[PDB]
RNA sequence: CAUAUUAUUAUCUUAUUAUUUAUAUAAUAUUUUUUAAUAAAUAUUAUUAAUUUAUAUUUAUUUAUAUCAGAAAUA
RNA sequence: UAAGAAUAUGAUGUUGGUUCAGAUUAAGCGCUAAAUAAGGACAUGACACAUGCGAAUCAUACGUUUAUUAUUGAGAUAAUAAAUAUGUGGUGUAAACGUGAGUAAUUUUAUUAGGAAUUAAUGAACUAUAGAAUAAGCUAAAUACUUAAUAUUAUAUAAAAAUAAUUUAUAUAAUAAAAAGGAUAUAUAUAUAUAUAUUUAUCUAUAGUCAAGCCAAUAAUGGUUUAGGUAGUAGGUUUAUUAAGAGUUAAACCUAGCCAACGAUCCAUAAUCGAUAAUGAAAGUUAGAACGAUCACGUUGACUCUGAAAUAUAGUCAAUA
């Protein structure tokens, strides 16, 4: 079957339809007699542009798509990148609401002291 | 002539990309890591 | 020639044996069922997910 | 300070080749309109061969791009 | 299946280098050398080369040329013998052989029980079956060359599922693309044709063999006193070209990326590897001469034709001699 890898999206949104996926594999270093992780960064095709930095995704081998792109996102295993963007957007309004509320409370308390 | 035209097209393109790299570096939020936003 | 120890201490090589039948045949139900089985997904997934 | 080789070019020159515009009373075949020497039967009618004509395939001519390699400069 | 030794020091213990004992060679040199069997032999100038050889073969492709017999009257045609490849043709030289210049990965090597673009109406040259082998023109003639005749993919309908596509079947569309005859026998008829055959050839189709093209993953020397590099550069979208993906090459438009202190880019150096050789207790290290595998090149560079496949030891142009 096609070559499949599991990796973390480490760079998205800087290239059109392309992300960077960091994958790790188990290798044996005989010089130090140790099982190590060998790391690599892949340029990966993303049709739909659904992935975000920090997602755990499975990439699959494809035909050559550019000079350096040979893999495509096949599945979003874990989607922490999308959740981060959601919370980023939500906190903007969430904070500002109570920020205005408590400023109102501060001004009302100031006025209460004023008219004593 | 044609080489000069192509060279200048490439030079303009490269300079545009470098200037846009600088502008993108300038178009960032730049919050103070210590004191946060001003107010 | 200590590499020969990995191959029964036989020095030199033979050409690899060609397969008379170069694809699995129809009278082999195990491979047919294996290929025609559902394909896994997740960490050991093989193919594109539903929405991708 | 002197000699040598390698690479690069908003430079110059450039065999060859490939593309690329445009031009041929330019050719060889098919299409016409006509002019020539033969044929046969009884004014010809047909054949072979030149003129003009319009489609292909080539050559000559150039336009433009790239190009072995040199030259100049730089490393 | 892992052994140490000499040399510090006034002496001691320790650190520490140097050297030695062992094996070996693609070896050279000095001295010496009997026979036989086997394995090898320009590592350096990919420096220059005298001379001779290493790729020819087919006469049953077509043409020539003689001699005898026969008929016909200088010749003509048959039959039988021969000679001819300084004429036209076919097949054969992409292999093998040699070499290691270049090449540190832009196409190189090694590995994988890896892939797709789902590699073409491609067979190169043998099997197994089938079907064909038709006309002119041109050369002196032809199995030489021309022209002409005849012989999977895209649509649409459904089916399913190894499914968000592929596969299957059908119907169309075009596929729509060839060829070749020689040697012997006879059998007819009127030397002429013809009809059969036995031979060896030609073409087409299907499958099988043998084979080709492309991509991924991992690994592959030293120097950062080479630290920033890169503008087709990194990616997207189309068109062209290709059997076929891809900034591979050409054109256009975009986005601003890509690589790099786990070492980029640059520079230098080097053909690479093994169930091959050396060595060691082993991990490893060394070699890459021999045996084998792969690559690259055939004085140097680029391009082109043919071809399934060539920047071919071919051809064109240039350089060197
Ligand atoms: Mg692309
Ligand atoms: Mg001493
Ligand atoms: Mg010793
Ligand atoms: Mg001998
Ligand atoms: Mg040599
Ligand atoms: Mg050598
Ligand atoms: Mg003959
Ligand atoms: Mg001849
Ligand atoms: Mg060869
Ligand atoms: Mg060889
Ligand atoms: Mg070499
Ligand atoms: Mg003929
Ligand atoms: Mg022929
Ligand atoms: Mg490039
Ligand atoms: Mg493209
Ligand atoms: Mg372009
Ligand atoms: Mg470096
Ligand atoms: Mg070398
Ligand atoms: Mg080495
Ligand atoms: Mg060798
Ligand atoms: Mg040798
Ligand atoms: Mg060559
Ligand atoms: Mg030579
Ligand atoms: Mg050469």
């Amino acid at each position: 079957a096609r070559q499949n890898f599991l990796g973390l999206v480490v760079s998205q949104g800087k290239m059109q339809k392309t992300v960077k996926v960091r994958v790790e594999t188990k290798v044996f270093n005989k010089k130090i007699n140790k099982e190590l992780f060998h790391r690599r960064d892949y340029l990966v095709h993303d049709e739909g542009e659904i992935s975000r930095e920090g997602d755990l995704v499975r990439i699959e081998a494809t035909r050559p798509l550019s000079k350096r792109k040979f893999f495509a996102i096949a599945e979003i295993i874990r989607n922490k990148g999308q959740q981060f963007a959601l919370y980023e957007s939500e906190a903007q309004l969430s904070v500002a609401k109570e920020e205005a509320q408590k400023a109102k409370e501060f001004l009302d308390k100031r006025s209460v002291r004023e008219n004593k | 002539s044609a080489k000069a035209v192509k060279f200048l097209k490439a030079q303009r393109r490269k300079q545009k990309n470098e200037a846009k790299q600088a502008t993108l570096k300038a178009s960032t939020d730049k919050v103070d890591p210590v004191l946060g936003r001003a107010d | 020639g200590k590499g020969a120890a990995k191959y029964g201490f036989k020095s030199g090589v033979f050409p690899t044996t060609r397969s008379i039948l170069k694809s699995p045949t129809t009278k082999q139900t195990d491979i047919i069922n294996k290929v025609k089985s559902p394909k896994p997904k997740g960490v050991l997934g093989i193919g594109y997910a539903k929405g991708v």
